[PDB]
């Protein structure tokens, strides 16, 4: 009896030097802004902690989870050329400017950045407060907010020093957040900077990796061979990721490669810590072939092109029969009485970026002739106006004429296979590629691939839901194909309702939307993509289209992109991690 | 008894050289110098990091870290270095740039003065941060830049 | 004109940068709370951090500065005394108790501790509140405040498990502070445990030398010669720390030892980092020695010879003529009537933490004879009950003698160099010293000597204030003896206004308080230690006696002590201070 009493103190005293000796878990959030080409959007992150006596503190990487993507905010180019148009004038893109006079304008430009910086900050607040409980809150509060703001594709072609100048007053407004809420958000140069393409689709590959557990340093995801050397247990998977400005071509080495093609080391090039399986990697990214980039460009080439272009009419193979839009790159609205309006706005034109770089008075132009050739070559004059290098020369009215084969030629011959590379694709050209086609014919790999993409998802969905191609799916070309040309020969019919596109041989029908009546030229490009992964001398062993990978819940606990990557990227590297995150932290911002 | 370490290090001659040839050479070579004669006593040895072509603007920031380092113009010690009141460690004496000009290629390497802001499409290089001098070294934000065909021959 | 305007901007973005790459300064409060013989007290301490991009945050050890010592609380022994008196039963000093069964009380334990913590708590919060700023609480309340809670000589000697239990339950206390403050109070095992006589030593010798600028890793207090080898600037000082409890005598190597003694590397034993100057330092403390314990144990030796005993009056020798008190170890208070009013409170008595322990029912005296004849050698009997053993036998009345010589031959027989060692000292018997005799017979050293301690300071200055010792007075033990001789063969004369002090040949006069009217004693016990101090091989290049050490700006940033050494010992350690107080901090408690 009494023995039992002398154990309850015992236990008191033992559970008590448990505490003082075992490691304890706390709940920090981590924000990833997304500084896209179409839009600049929060994602909010949660990942548990761990402290350990002695040990530091570290983030489990499989803990990480996506709590929402916030508000689609103005985008960095749309702020940049604002601040452009109200201090060194209007229309600036057809006139001459001087760089050096815009230096009086600097404490302007970071006043029209805290407009975005606190809707974003605002937004981010808002996720944190609506999906946290007081215990959640007070643990996110006390660890500080590390937050990630990388620019992709939108600002990557942007000219003179104003990007970079922008980035520096940019992560002065993260690191001096509202006291009021209470979540200490802060930032350094090395989480928020602009991401290089190839920087963006590496993340995107990790990414890729982590959720579908292909990539992880302990037993059950990797093993050490005789030799001390660390496998990854399953083949890691490759990734094509199609966004807005730019398209992502990432895949891992299972190769010799000639002196041309530079290939990235994971380990070598600090994207990943030593202790993770190495891996030579060959990641390239392409501008002008995103979903709104490419849409303006293919319009542009197509409209220009005499067996396309008669009498003011240009004949489109990538439109439905019976659908007419007005002869420009603006941003197409499909409304209820099936007509197609096409926006005035010149910011709001798919063509503005390209028009905006193939100017004869950027430095890149006016003293590079390869870029200016490569610009004439896609119809854009850049001595000639900004509106004259948006318009198409002697059309009015676009008319679908639904030939797939005819649509899959044309995207091959513009956008996949050109005569030059699509402008500002330096950065594509160094590591050894000029355009898509070359991407296979230099550099092959058996590793398995992956399909990422809003659009590029529902070319195959739509095929699927129809009935045209399988629910258990392969990277079949042929099958693809004919699925395709069977969908894209639909006559589209101004029912009673609104517009509803028609299957041919009475198969089916889906009402016209702002979203998929341009969804053949994502198709042509699927198969023109893999016609050129087929002729490689390395074929993939499968090809996947996957919305999100599911957990170990069931429940995907992120989505797929450069987010998680760009995380892991930095929180991997325990040491370095620990210092920047807690060492310094937010009271590194202490004034 | 310490051993010879070998950087046997390919420049602006097989720069340029098509295909695979070139990186599989650096294989052998390696292999070559991982196994001297026992003869002679003298143990070199080398790695893929020591023996590797060096690119270019590689070359150039090499042959800067040399005119610095023999014109006592770079160093850690505070002969020729200083530490000011925010920590930050920057060099007694200005660094100085470099234009090598050999048989096939030439270099312009010129240290960037306090961060001068450079264009998007200007990509410098800064020595800490490339991995090119530790830490403990005063930072300095470079451009270097090869020009193939610059060569005298 | 315009040029400047460019300049204005060039300059915003040019600031905005320094920012980024820059050290950034914040301040933060260290507290050690000295958990002594006498009382439990609390140190706040103020440092400067600085946190560097990709180096971390480290403290400035030159920044280190005391704000105020806090209130003098109950000391730790009480606390666990009280908790026996009241679960084990009152006079269980007198009786065998069953350690096992006090296993039961363990919350009871907790409760009664956590008394002491709140009130420490609510102090430590008043001198931060007092002494701060709005923007300096901001800083201090987000890094957090590490709490270093040592135990010194008041629990050294402390029976059974019952110490080591209560120092888990007080880290406990610390970790969970009140919430309504800000105040982040974190700790570790590391921080908060019961400190080593030798270590208590130790961080007092690191304390003195810091302050000093004797010890330093920069080239201003160190130097580097052709061989990698680090040497200090300027010879590093010993010290000789006299407390309540325990005496600390500590001095570095300037010598080749006996087998027996066992000196400390401060590298090797990693005291201070491998980049400080390597010192080999003989560090030593004994019990029974300290101003409370030696007083205690000197009235029942004394009292006990038949030499000083005689028909109920004890003849003290260190006591002023004319001076007189009760015979027992009590609490002496000198009251306004000229009469010393002696406490008959039990534990407000200088004999009961020597009484508790020489007691037959601690494992430490029934299992070790050693220990047994140490006890006996001055006069306490274990087998008796704690009224006896704290009782001067056949002893009514103390009558001052003022004979200064057989003042010094007492407290060198009885504290200096007795016939066994002290009790409770197996600590200093382990590193080869049985006595404060054998210190400097088995060990010497060049290394100038500094004293510390309240009444060893009062000795030397009294002396110096009545003009019989030189303002400027080295370790010449023939000019403070002759001194002393004359100040202590002073009459005391109750006056109109009190107790006077009445010096011979009408040299002058001073008031009588319950501080000053057994400083003979501390008189003696300095020219013993000096005269010891002389007997050695190597003696000091000169003995120095300071109150504080007085800093760059004029004003001591610190007090002498083990409080500044125990932070250093921790903050030098730049890797493992980082991670356990910023990448752990007050986050690691978070439940
Ligand atoms: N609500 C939404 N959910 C999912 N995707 C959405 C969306 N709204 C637009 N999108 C799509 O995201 C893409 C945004 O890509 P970005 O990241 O802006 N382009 P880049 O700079 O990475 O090349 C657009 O192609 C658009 O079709
Ligand atoms: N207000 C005060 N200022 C300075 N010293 C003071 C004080 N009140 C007591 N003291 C002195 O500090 C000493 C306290 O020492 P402790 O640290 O309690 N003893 P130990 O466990 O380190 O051996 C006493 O000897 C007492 O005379
Ligand atoms: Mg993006
Ligand atoms: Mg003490």
């Amino acid at each position: 009896d009494t023995e039992k009493r002398i154990n309850v103190g015992k236990t008191h005293l033992q559970t008590l030097r448990n505490l003082e000796t075992r490691c304890h878990d706390s709940l920090q959030a981590l924000v990833v802004i997304d500084a896209g080409s179409s839009s600049t959007r929060t994602n909010v992150f949660l990942a548990k902690t761990r402290s350990c006596p002695n040990k530091g503190r570290s983030i489990d990487p499989d803990s990480i989870q996506l709590i929402r993507e916030g508000k689609r905010f103005t985008g960095l180019r749309v702020v940049l050329e604002e601040w452009l148009d109200t201090y060194a004038g209007k229309d600036w893109e057809s006139r001459p400017v001087d760089a050096r006079l815009l230096f009086q304008y600097v404490p302007q430009m970071h006043e029209g950045a805290k407009k975005l910086m606190q809707l974003l900050e605002e937004d981010t607040v808002a996720i944190l407060d609506s999906q946290l409980n007081e215990e959640q809150k007070v643990q996110v509060k006390a660890l500080g907010i590390p937050v990630m703001l990388c620019s992709t594709a939108g600002v990557r072609d942007f000219h003179e020093w104003y990007r970079d100048a922008l980035f520096v007053l940019l992560r002065h407004l993260i690191n001096n957040p509202s006291p009021a809420h209470g979540y200490k958000f802060f930032t350094n140069p090395f989480w928020t900077r602009p991401i290089t393409g190839a920087e963006e689709g590496l993340f995107a590959f990790i990414t890729l990796n982590h959720l579908s557990r292909r990539l992880g340093e302990d037993p059950a995801r990797s093993m050490i061979d005789e030799y001390g050397v660390k496998h990854s247990r399953n083949d890691l998977a490759g990734v094509v990721e199609v966004g807005g400005a730019s398209a992502q071509i990432v895949f891992p080495l299972q190769t010799v490669l000639p002196s041309s093609v530079r290939a990235v080391n994971l380990q070598r090039e600090r994207l990943l810590p030593e202790r993770y399986p190495s891996a030579d990697v060959v990641s390239v990214s392409f501008m002008q072939l995103g979903m709104a980039s490419s849409a303006g460009l293919f319009l542009k080439e197509l409209c220009s092109n005499d067996e396309f272009l008669q009498g003011g009419i240009c004949s489109n193979p990538c439109l439905f029969k019976g659908f007419q839009q007005s002869c420009s790159a603006g941003e197409v609205e499909v409304r209820p009485d099936g007509s197609a309006s096409v926006n005035e706005d010149v910011r709001k034109n798919r063509l503005k970026p390209l028009a905006t770089y193939c100017s004869v008075h950027n430095p890149e132009i006016s003293f590079k002739v390869t870029n200016e050739m490569q610009c004439r070559e896609n119809s854009i004059d850049p001595t000639k106006p900004l509106a004259e290098r948006m318009k198409i020369e002697n059309c009015s009215i676009i008319e679908g004429t639904g030939n797939f084969d005819k649509c899959v030629s044309q995207v091959e011959s513009i956008l996949v296979a050109p005569k030059l590379p699509l402008p500002a694709n330096i950065e594509a050209a160094s590591s050894g590629f000029e355009s898509v086609d070359q991407v296979f014919r230099f550099a092959s790999s058996t590793a398995p691939m992956f399909i990422t993409g809003r659009e590029m998802l529902a070319s195959i969905d739509t095929l699927k839901d129809h009935r045209l191609l399988r629910s258990d799916f392969s990277g079949d070309v042929e099958e693809l194909a004919e699925a395709a040309r069977e969908f894209c020969s639909s006559e589209v019919i101004i029912r009673t309702d609104g517009p509803v596109i028609q299957l041919p041989n009475a198969r089916g029908e889906q009402k016209l939307n702002s979203l998929n009546f341009d969804l053949c030229k994502t198709m042509a490009l699927t198969v023109s993509l893999l016609r050129h992964m087929a002729a490689g001398e390395n074929q993939p062993s499968f090809i996947k289209w996957e919305k999100s990978i599911a957990g170990p819940d069931g429940k995907p606990l992120a989505d797929l992109g450069w987010q998680v990557g760009v995380i892991l990227h930095h929180v991997l590297f325990t040491e370095e991690w620990g210092r920047t995150a807690y060492e310094a932290g937010y009271s590194h911002n202490l004034e | 008894a310490l051993g010879i370490p070998v950087m046997l290090c390919s420049t602006a001659g097989v720069r340029d050289f098509h295909e695979w040839y070139r990186d599989a050479l650096f294989v052998l070579l390696r292999h070559l110098i991982n196994n001297p004669s026992p003869a002679h006593g003298y143990k070199f040895f080398t790695n893929p990091f020591w023996t590797r072509p060096i690119t270019g603007a590689e070359e150039g920031l090499f042959a800067f870290i040399t005119l610095n380092h023999l014109s006592r113009r770079l160093g850690e010690d505070p002969a020729r270095s200083m530490i000011d009141e925010y920590g930050v460690k920057h060099s007694r004496n200005d660094l100085a740039g470099v234009v090598e000009v050999g048989g096939a290629s030439a270099q312009i390497v010129f240290p960037l003065q306090e961060g001068t802001v450079l264009p998007s499409s200007v990509r410098a290089v800064n020595l800490q941060r490339e991995r090119l001098l530790p830490e403990r070294y005063p930072s300095a934000d470079v451009v270097s830049v090869s020009f193939m065909q610059l060569g005298m021959a």
